[PDB]
């Protein structure tokens, strides 16, 4: 299970589901036809967000790494 | 008043050796230890057996050399070797000492199953540190 | 936390390699391992050879 | 000759516990568990009781090897406080000194 | 001098006007907004400062300006965004969250403000079981207090919003579909047994109806790390309960999810009052854990730091402006420098040191 | 003591050392030169150059401490001063402009003037003359006069208070009542002085 | 030092060296104190500084 794993693997994790669910709700609000799962998780925005979550989980959590995670969320969620 | 190992004062006519003059609180300060083994060092075993052997070895030498011991013996253990260093008065003939050395070594080597050697330094008479 | 199947099966694989108790044993039944892994008090040279 | 009759009884207790150590271990192991039927454990509870009382290792007392004093003994040297002080205060114990601090 | 005393107050009572120019300036919260927007959620020591000084003034700061910016640009069509205010003890997280609650309250949002969420996982003296689910437990007193405050804050919107379903409180009492949401709140206060269930109806109704565009919804939970942690409550078997079992905790965990739209979620972390957490733990993963972190991600972490040089002088002049620092040597340059060292520019430490002086 | 008699008590006055050389009296100037060839005691953990450190209040804190709990005793004093500042601010705000002038809102100044109101000029020493206990009027030193005021305060609050009241609430209420010469600690001073008048003629028995 | 020394009296002890010479806010100190209690560790740092 995920708990057993010592090194976080974003693939097939709670993070991937939570991100995918949010991105699915975001495209639906845009009125776009339901998109593919691979399409949503292939974007660069999702690529960077994966790297930041992995750093927090594996490299270590600190204000510097949390600042990097803050920027990835802003790009992923299209926040100003 | 403390009485332990203290040779008391009389009228200045009692000879005492250096070992006798010094009370227990001078041990490690002015006078050393008569026995030197590794059994009381930290994390070491067989202290009880080294201490019991010493008690016997001192009674044995007193009886084997009756009236011929000028001072307490010094026991030195190295590896399984035992070394007994005794100051002995020059009372007995020379050949008698050679008999008692051969006897006391062989007997104590077959009793404790270790090599035991006897070292005898002969003094003309007991050495007096002070008259108390 | 609970031990999942992977955790429990790994623990048994470890005990099997290091020669530890592999089953779930009560604290009471772990004394049998203690009794047979330790020299009894009566068999120690300090006890039976206490006296000269 | 040992120091006294009390030291002699202790010596026999120490020599009979050594003979019955394996036996009392094997039997008592059958009782210190929860994996065997209680009928066997109740029967092992009596086999251990039937062994001679001097085999029991809690009847050994540590006495000064030189004076047979039951209390006041130091387990590292097996001597009473009175006998230890005589050897220590004369420089006869290797490395023992008075504690000033 | 008193040059920062000019910087220690601002005339912009309305939270929308505030901007970077207003940083390090204390804006007074109107008296009516204290007894309506903030019947709860303000820190206990700050409440003493509001009573003694006779006026509530909240320093405008860069962390709280960043958050207000996001709330202004909220895309209601998109799913709700969780903003997590994380910082060390005494840095001002609770009052930064109260700043956002004031901005939304003045723009006619529907305030769902949980003042402290640690109070729901400890020191409960009445713990009943739930009819809805027998596994879960009901906290009658904890829910009743929140409802009375939720009523005061959102009294205006309690008549407009109307239930979309029928709720049977008892065999003899039920809520007909279409009735105002105030009736659900009224029954909860009247009958304490249903208080823990009225809350669940309120949270469910507002979450569902918000997406219809009737109102906006600010879910302001301070101390959110309590939800996914451990509890110090024991069952009849003298066995510790878990947060999921509790009714109030279970309902709230849904509100902090981003599966709805039409509002924004503002969260705050507090190690103070936390159970089984170290004294020096403030980071989000340390307090939330693995369960809490996964629940809230993706969230926007907003660091609340210690006072900067401008903010420290503004706070120092505010105390001097109210005669709080009565010691003769406090106004001097050596007093100020000493208080900067002992406090270390931490807002809480400065308030405590000045209290004795 | 681990300090030899040749050690000198440290002087922790910041302004004293930085004064211009000419501003120092030659007596002080001489001591500084002598101290350069002497041993100085290390400063206490609570001895600092802080501008907010008051010896009188620090001493009052140590007389309340139990079992070396300085954190608790200092917390109790910090809570007291705050409870007095908050009690005067309430009165000041709820008072007219004329009344506002008189009201004192400095807790440090209420504490010092409170204690001084409780200090007694004369005390009593118990004496057994001819197998009978008599207490003779004595004139109290500056040290004995100060100790008794602090001791009488810490004892009225510790004992003669309701069970659920707290020391910051009883001590604050007593410092302010002594500050106005109305409290029970002041009444203890009045009784001590009144008894001295009763024993006015029995001071002869003094031998010390 | 605010985190390591939650007690005011310990922080005041660290202030004494710099405050005495009016050198507050002019130096950056990195300390390594091992052994003793809270008060003994602040006092040891005070002398070292
Ligand atoms: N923006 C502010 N305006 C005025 N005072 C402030 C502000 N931020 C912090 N303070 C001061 O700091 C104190 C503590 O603030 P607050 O309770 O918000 O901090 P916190 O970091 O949430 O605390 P905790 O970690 O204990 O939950 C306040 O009572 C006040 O004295
Ligand atoms: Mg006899
Ligand atoms: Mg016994
Ligand atoms: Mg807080």
């Amino acid at each position: 299970t995920e708990e057993d794993m010592d090194e976080y693997v974003w693939a097939k994790s709670s993070s991937e589901n939570s991100v995918l669910q949010t991105l699915l709700q975001m495209r639906a609000a845009e009125s776009s036809v339901a998109p593919s799962r691979e399409e949503l998780l292939g974007t660069k925005e999702v690529e960077d967000y994966q790297k930041c979550v992995v750093r927090l989980k594996n490299e270590g959590e600190n204000e510097a790494s949390l600042a990097q995670y803050k920027e990835s969320v802003k790009r992923l969620l299209n926040l100003a | 008043k403390n009485r332990a190992a203290r040779v008391r004062v009389a009228k200045g006519n009692k000879p005492v050796s250096y070992e006798e003059a010094h009370a227990p609180h001078y041990i490690a300060h002015r006078k050393g230890w008569l026995s030197l083994h590794t059994g009381n060092l930290d994390g070491e075993d067989h202290a009880a057996e080294r201490t019991l052997e010493d008690v016997f070895l001192r009674k044995f030498m007193m009886g084997t050399f009756p009236g011929c011991l000028a001072d307490q013996i010094v026991l030195k253990r190295r590896a399984n070797q035992v070394d007994i260093c005794a100051l002995v008065l020059r009372q007995l003939p020379a050949h008698k000492f050679y008999f008692l050395v051969g006897y006391s070594e062989t007997l104590l080597s077959h009793f404790y199953k270790c090599p035991v050697r006897l070292h005898l330094q002969t003094v003309p008479s007991k050495v007096v540190y002070k008259y108390i | 936390s609970p031990l999942s199947e992977y955790a429990l099966r790994m623990s048994r694989l470890s005990a099997r390699i290091f020669g530890e108790v592999a089953r779930s044993t009560d604290s009471k039944s772990m004394k049998v391992v203690s009794l047979f892994s330790e020299q009894p008090l009566a068999k120690k040279k300090e006890t039976y050879d206490w006296y000269p | 000759y040992y120091v006294d009759w009390r030291m002699l009884r202790d010596l026999k207790r120490r020599k009979m516990a050594y003979e019955y150590a394996d036996e009392r271990l094997r039997i008592n192991s059958l009782r210190k568990n929860t994996i065997l039927p209680k009928d066997l454990q109740e029967m092992a509870g009596d086999e251990i009781a039937a062994l001679p009382r001097d085999s029991c290792p809690v009847r050994i007392r540590n006495r000064c090897v030189m004076t047979s004093r039951p209390r006041g003994v130091k387990r590292r040297w097996r001597l009473s406080r009175i006998v230890f002080r005589h050897l220590a205060d004369h420089g006869l114990l290797s490395g023992v000194q008075r504690a000033i601090w | 001098a008193e040059r920062p005393r000019t910087v220690s107050r601002t005339s912009d009572s309305d939270p929308a006007k505030h901007g970077e120019q207003h940083e390090g300036q204390h804006y007074s919260i109107p008296l009516q907004d204290l007894k309506t927007v903030f019947p709860h959620g303000l820190p206990p020591r700050y409440m003493m400062q509001v009573k003694t000084f006779g006026e509530a003034c909240l320093m405008v700061r860069k962390p709280a300006l960043e958050l207000l910016g996001y709330l202004k640009n909220t895309n209601f069509a998109h799913p709700a965004v969780r903003y997590l205010l994380y910082g060390e003890k005494g840095t001002g997280k609770t009052l930064s969250l109260c700043h956002a609650v004031h901005f939304c309250a003045r723009h006619d949002w529907l305030i769902l403000h949980i003042p402290d969420a640690h109070l729901w996982v400890k020191n409960c003296r009445e713990l009943l079981q739930s009819t809805h689910n027998k596994q879960r437990f009901d906290q009658p007193l904890e829910a009743s207090t929140w409802l009375k405050n939720f009523k005061t804050t959102n009294e205006r919107f309690l008549s407009q919003i109307k239930v979309q379903e029928k709720y049977v409180w008892n065999k003899r009492e039920s809520t007909e579909k279409g009735s105002p949401l105030g009736e659900v709140v009224e029954q909860g206060l009247t009958r304490v047994r249903n208080a823990t269930d009225a809350v669940g109806v309120v949270l469910k109704e507002l979450k569902a109806q918000s997406a219809l565009g009737l109102f906006h919804l600010l879910v302001a939970v301070d101390g959110v790390n309590a939800l996914w942690g451990r509890t110090t409550l024991k069952k009849e078997d003298r066995t510790l309960i878990a947060p999921e079992e509790l009714s109030l905790v279970h309902n709230l965990r849904k509100m902090v999810k981003n599966d709805w739209h039409g509002g924004a979620i503002v969260l705050s972390l507090s190690q103070t009052g936390s159970l089984f957490k170290s004294r020096t733990a403030y980071l989000p993963h340390e307090l939330l854990g693995k369960e809490g972190f996964n629940a809230l991600e993706p969230f926007l972490p907003i660091l609340i730091p210690n006072y900067n040089p401008k903010e420290f002088e503004s706070s120092f002049q505010y105390y001097l402006e109210n005669n709080w620092l009565q010691h003769e040597k406090a106004s001097t340059e050596e007093g100020r420098k000493e208080l900067r060292f002992l406090s270390n520019c931490n807002p809480e430490q400065l308030e405590r040191l000045c209290a004795s002086l | 003591s681990r300090y030899a008699p040749e050690f000198r008590e440290p002087l922790i006055d910041k302004e004293y050392y930085r004064k211009p050389v000419a501003e120092l009296t030659e007596e002080e100037k001489y001591d500084q030169e002598l101290k350069k060839t002497q041993f100085i005691k290390a400063a206490a953990a609570t001895e600092t150059s802080s501008v907010f450190a008051d010896p009188v209040i620090s001493k009052f804190t140590n007389m309340m401490m139990k079992g070396g709990n300085k954190v608790l005793a200092r917390s109790l004093m910090a809570q007291t001063l705050e409870a007095v500042k908050r009690k005067q601010f309430e009165k000041y705000r709820a008072a007219s402009a004329e009344e506002q002038a008189t009201i004192e809102r400095n807790p440090y100044r209420i504490f010092h003037e409170a204690l001084k109101n409780c200090e007694p000029v004369i005390g009593l020493v118990p004496i057994l003359k001819g197998g009978h206990f008599y207490q003779v009027p004595v004139p109290l030193a500056d040290r004995r006069r100060r100790f008794l005021a602090m001791k009488w305060m810490i004892t009225e609050c510790r004992e003669n208070k309701p069970r659920r009241t707290l020391m910051p609430e009883k001590l604050s209420h007593e410092l302010l009542e002594a500050f106005h010469n109305r409290g029970p600690v002041i009444k203890r001073k009045h009784n001590m002085h009144k008894m001295a008048e009763a024993n006015r003629a029995l001071a002869h028995y003094r031998w010390w | 030092y605010l985190i390591y020394f939650p007690i005011t009296q310990d922080r005041e002890q660290l202030m004494f060296p710099f405050h005495f010479l009016d050198r507050l806010e002019r130096h950056d100190v990195t300390c390594t104190v091992s052994g003793g209690g809270r008060s003994a560790q602040a006092g040891a740092i005070r002398l070292a500084m």
